[PDB]
């Protein structure tokens, strides 16, 4: 599972390269400095719709990053290496990973905030007072939700393929490729949801 | 931000290019005008200096 990831780190790593080669702003853009762009403008849209770019600029590489990452890992998934790769979140360490560094990063950026005697009962309490021990609840759930809810799909869409492949390979094909067709559909929309998510936890943390 | 410079340039400068093409027509004008004011004062200061002249011989 650690090559799995690396090969799509190493894939992200190069377009950042070719980024960093072919970008012109007084030119026309290339493929992927539109492709960068949009990503960057959405995310961009989002955290200023609800923190504000002047208070949390700190969370836009964060999302763009954990965006880029997992979509790369869940279209890389779909390549026909079926007979070594398989989608790196199907392994609960990678999306445990991801999951606990970002819930770290944004409580420790709403504890440098408000401060560390300060921010932990802000958050108790939150917006509603009698909501309390249901807000401990809710904030535990926060990362909880985000790494169950990647993990269980992208697992999901690897048995599935693996289910899949019991049939024989007149059978195999048509089942295979419906999954895999909607499976780069659910796999982009997870990637969104998952940054998305991270985002309003960053701006929820913050108020 | 480099994008958005060029559009805020691009809509400046054009806005600025209407403004200054107006303010062409209006110096040329307003020149000419200054200058008419001018030369009938001048030609009517040498009528005056004229009409002293004839009631004095």
């Amino acid at each position: 599972t650690i090559l799995a990831t690396a090969v799509t780190a190493v894939i992200v790593i190069a377009l950042a390269f070719y980024l960093r080669a072919k970008v012109t702003s007084t030119g026309v853009p290339s493929g992927v400095q539109l492709f960068w762009e949009a990503l960057t403008i959405q995310m961009r849209q989002q955290i200023e719709g609800s923190i504000g770019m002047k208070i949390a600029p700190f969370v836009l590489p964060l999302s763009v990053t954990i965006f880029v990452f997992i979509l790369i890992s869940n279209w890389l998934a779909v390549l026909p290496l079926q007979y070594l790769y398989k989608a790196p979140a199907s392994d609960i360490n990678f999306v445990l990973a991801l999951a606990l560094f970002v819930f770290v990063c944004y409580h420790a950026a709403g504890i440098w905030r408000r401060g560390i005697v300060g921010h932990p009962i802000k958050v108790v309490k939150g917006h509603v007072a009698f909501l309390a021990p249901i807000n401990i609840v809710e904030e535990l759930a926060k990362p909880i939700s985000l790494a169950l809810r990647l993990f269980g799909n992208i697992f999901a869409g690897g048995i599935l393929v693996a289910l899949i492949a019991m049939f024989p390979w007149y059978i195999q094909w048509f089942p295979n490729a419906v999954w895999k067709t909607f499976d780069l559909f659910v796999g982009l929309i997870q990637a969104f949801i998952f940054s998305l998510l991270t985002i309003l936890y960053f701006s929820q943390s913050m108020e | 931000a480099e994008r958005e410079a060029m559009l805020a340039k691009t809509a400046a400068d054009n806005r600025k290019s209407a403004e200054q093409v107006a303010a062409a027509q209006a110096d040329y004008e307003k020149e000419m005008a200054e200058a008419r004011a001018q030369a009938s004062a001048l030609r009517d200061e040498a009528r005056a200096a004229g009409r002293s002249v004839v009631d004095e011989k």
